């Protein structure tokens, strides 16, 4: 938890109905953003930050928490807009002996900014008297072990938790959810959407031959005339739905 | 990689010659059929001097002849003309160095690489080749462009790729997306820009979000144990309107320059490439300022705004 | 570059006891676990217990109910294992071996090897 | 107590050949497990951890595999420095921790 591993996902699709229905995830809180229309959305940066925390120390992964999590090892802003996924994984990361591999900060001098990430292990000072980097009195190891075993408590267990952070800004938007395929239909008139072009009208076979780098053709008055669908490489011509006017 | 020194480090003098009628690439990705279409964008003014260099590929023999750094402004058309592969790659980035974001495009014999790392790029990168006479078949073994690369943001590599060529490109750098054209000719001259017509189709976009001014060539070296040099050209981009003709099939097969002269700016006008006799209103002479002058009072009082936003009592 | 250095070999006397060091050199002392492991002659490694800087705790094996007591000197990093009650099937060589990073003992101790007997 | 268990015990190969080591646990450690290679007469090194990375410095012809309750240790291209013996170790439970019966790998 103190040294939480962060992975920056950019330039893929991610399916976040897909990892939402995979597991047993015991907390999804999502802040900013409601869960189900995270596949309707298109974010810059998805970060994921990966550590692990006890039971009891799970509600303080949130914004405007506090305690020694959330003031030592991993702080989350006021304005955070993203996702907290928490699974508890007591059988991944408790051992019967007792796993130290994690620590958790205990002492520090000013509460942790926002996304900050502090690895140093330099014995601090609760005294008067200097350390010199000798621990003792009013000298304190910063990082203490959770020594997670499969016979502790329910709230004592590890829970793997994963803060998904995204970056709405949707300017240079590059992670976007899955997307639509609705089957063609053609002869009949239809609302069509095409790479988010929306229009209505008949879609027909065509024999136009598209250059390989375009993707919609206009006419003279700058109609859009001709589509290629984004799955079939394969271009439609769009005819106006039939009007005219009735008279008696 | 591990940078290599070179004592002696010259450049050739630039020379200039004239675009004729290129730089014309496909402004969008939509489909016009027999049409004249008029786009405002960023497009290379015909007839517009073209700088060059001599790219020195074979050292015979130890003076190394490195490239120079030219600015990239708003884009830049970049045309290679050579028997061979020699030019291989760009880089392009404002510093060139580890302190900001920096773009490295190349195509080695394996594939194409496109990195925006915080390259620090060396004083003079090398590319080098040498002969497997076993194999009758050269075989590049030395690659030798930064010495350091950090904080990497975005990555692509495109389809893996290894009587003269003409290889023109057009790098435009517009709202965060790095716009990439290309298009392949075989052209018989031998020496200076061809004169001809031909499109340029769009290569990739990226978003790499990044801001370029500087840009510098990279060649390919052939080491041999111990004259037909490469040259490239380049131009710089420019606000203008084009009028492009679309012909059956969807490809641009002409395209008037307007603001060069008269008789383009008819054409314009008149949407249409062939202009019947007469007299057409074409457009407007205006003689622009010179310079500016501001006459103000010679008052020298400060008016008493601290008398007033720093009164002791406001008034009710 | 993590060196543990241990002591010299020791002969003993079967219903006497032994205690070896383990001497941690570089590094963070209080992040890695310093376990022993034994290994007699002709057979197959084999695991004493653990000591545990961050928790300052020692554990021990389920096979050796109150033989092993493990103490630490964290001022000078060194590791002391003690084995109490040898007889003649204890005659092995002491390993320390220290657990870091991934929890696998990546870095090992020359070994001392002890001999019980008459 | 979780019990770890070898095949072969003892095994001959020549040069160059491909060796395939099998280590079943008692218990399901999920992929907690650690291959060691003890040459006589020197301490053991580690070779594999979490039942398949691979330890800076080893040599990338050891590759491991599997998960569960049987793991595989296998040498694509065996070497004359690689005759020793492979030990598994399952830090799953630290109460007591169980290495391999030992598998001897000899000269064909
Ligand atoms: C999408 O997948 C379909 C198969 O259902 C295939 O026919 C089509 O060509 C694919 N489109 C691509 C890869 O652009
Ligand atoms: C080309 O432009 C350069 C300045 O960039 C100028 O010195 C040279 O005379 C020009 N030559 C021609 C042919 O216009
Ligand atoms: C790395 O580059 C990105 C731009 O993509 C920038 O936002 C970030 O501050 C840079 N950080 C480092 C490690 O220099
Ligand atoms: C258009 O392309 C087709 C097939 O590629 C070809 O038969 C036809 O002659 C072309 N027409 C024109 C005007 O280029
Ligand atoms: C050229 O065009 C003019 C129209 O301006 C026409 O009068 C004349 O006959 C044309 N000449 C030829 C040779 O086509
Ligand atoms: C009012 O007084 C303060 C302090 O002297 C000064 O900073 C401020 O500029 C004054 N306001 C105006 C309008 O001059």
């Amino acid at each position: 938890v103190y040294a939480w591993n962060r992975k920056r996902i950019s330039n893929c699709v991610a399916d976040y109905s897909v990892l939402y229905n995979s597991a047993s995830f015991s907390t999804f809180k999502c802040y900013g953003v409601s869960p189900t229309k995270l596949n309707d959305l298109c974010f810059t940066n998805v970060y994921a930050d990966s550590f692990v925390i006890r039971g009891d120390e799970v509600r303080q992964i949130a914004p405007g928490q506090t305690g020694n999590i959330a003031d030592y090892n991993y702080k989350l802003p006021d304005d955070f807009t993203g996702c907290v996924i928490a699974w508890n994984s007591n059988n991944l990361d408790s051992k019967v002996g007792g796993n130290y591999n994690y620590l958790y900060r205990l002492f520090r001098k000013s509460n942790l900014k926002p996304f900050e990430r502090d690895i140093s292990t330099e014995i601090y000072q609760a005294g008067s008297t200097p350390c010199n980097g000798v621990k003792g009195f009013n000298c304190y190891f910063p990082l203490q072990s959770y020594g997670f075993q499969p016979t502790y408590g329910v709230g004592y267990q590890p829970y793997r938790v994963v803060v998904l952070s995204f970056e709405l800004l949707h300017a240079p938007a590059t992670v976007c959810g899955p997307k639509k395929s609705t089957n063609l239909v053609k002869n009949k008139c239809v609302n069509f959407n095409f790479n988010g072009l929306t229009g209505t009208g008949v879609l027909t076979e065509s024999n136009k031959k598209f250059l390989p780098f375009q993707q919609f053709g206009r006419d003279i008055a700058d109609t859009t005339d001709a589509v290629r669908d984004p799955q079939t490489l394969e271009i439609l011509d769009i005819t106006p739905c039939s009007f005219g006017g009735v008279s008696v | 990689s591990q940078c290599v020194n070179f004592t002696t480090r010259t450049q050739l003098p630039p020379a200039y010659t004239n675009s004729f009628t290129r730089g014309v690439y496909y402004p969008d990705k939509v489909f016009r059929s027999s049409v004249l279409h008029s786009t405002q964008d960023l497009f290379l003014p015909f007839f517009s001097n073209v700088t060059w260099f001599h790219a020195i590929h074979v050292s015979g023999g130890t003076k190394r002849f490195a490239n120079p750094v030219l600015p990239f402004n708003d884009g830049v058309y970049f045309a290679s003309t050579e028997k061979s592969n020699i030019i291989r790659g760009w880089i392009f980035g404002t510093t060139l160095d580890s302190k900001t974001q920096s773009l490295l495009i190349v195509n080695n014999a394996t594939n194409v690489v496109i990195k925006v790392c915080e390259f620090q790029f060396c004083n003079d990168p090398f590319l080098g080749v040498y002969y497997h006479k076993n194999n009758k078949s050269w075989m590049e073994s030395e690659f030798r462009v930064y010495s350091s690369a950090n904080n990497c943001t975005f990555e692509y590599v495109s389809q893996p790729f290894l009587f003269k060529n003409l290889r023109e490109f057009v790098f435009k750098n517009i709202d965060g997306y790095f716009k990439i054209y290309s298009k392949h000719t075989p052209i018989n001259l031998v020496r200076g820009l061809p004169q001809g017509f031909s499109a340029l189709e769009p290569l990739v976009d990226l978003p790499i979000g990044i801001n370029i001014t500087r840009f510098q060539t990279l060649h390919i070296s052939y080491l041999t144990p111990g004259a037909g040099a490469a040259a490239y050209y380049v131009g710089y981009l420019q606000p203008r309107t084009f009028l492009l003709k679309y012909n059956e099939n969807g490809t641009i097969t002409d395209a008037v320059d307007c603001a060069l002269d008269p008789l383009s700016e008819t054409k314009c006008t008149l949407k249409s490439f062939t202009v019947e006799k007469g007299i057409y209103q074409t457009s407007n002479f205006r003689v622009q300022p010179t310079e500016s002058i501001v006459r103000f009072p010679n008052i020298t009082n400060l008016c008493p705004f601290g008398e007033v936003f720093n009164a002791t009592r406001f008034a009710s | 570059q993590v060196q543990l250095v241990e002591s010299g070999a020791e002969v003993k006397k079967p219903g006497s006891s032994v205690k070896v060091s383990c001497k941690a050199s570089g590094g963070n002392f209080n992040m890695y676990t310093i376990s022993w492991v034994r290994q007699a002659p002709g057979r197959g490694l084999e695991w004493m217990g653990r000591f545990i800087p961050i928790a300052n705790k020692a554990n021990y094996a389920q096979n050796f109910p109150g033989r092993v007591t493990i103490t630490a000197d964290k001022s000078t990093s060194t590791v002391y294992m003690e084995l109490r009650s040898l007889t003649s099937d204890d005659t092995a060589v002491y390993y320390c071996a220290r657990s870091g990073s991934y929890d696998a003992f990546d870095v090992w101790g020359q070994g001392t090897m002890v001999t019980v007997s008459s | 107590a979780i019990r770890m268990t070898q095949s072969p015990s003892t095994l001959s190969a020549s040069v160059g050949d491909r060796v395939t080591i099998t280590c079943r646990a008692s218990q399901t450690i999920n992929s907690w497990l650690a291959w060691y290679q003890q040459k006589p007469g020197k301490a053991p090194k580690l070779l594999i951890y979490d039942a398949s990375n691979l330890e800076s410095g080893v040599p990338s012809r050891f590759s491991g595999s599997g998960s569960g309750t049987e793991f595989t240790l296998t040498i694509s291209s065996l070497q004359p420095d690689d005759f020793a013996t492979y030990y598994c170790q399952q830090y799953e439970s630290y109460s007591p921790i169980t290495f391999g019966q030992g598998t001897r790998l000899e000269i064909k």
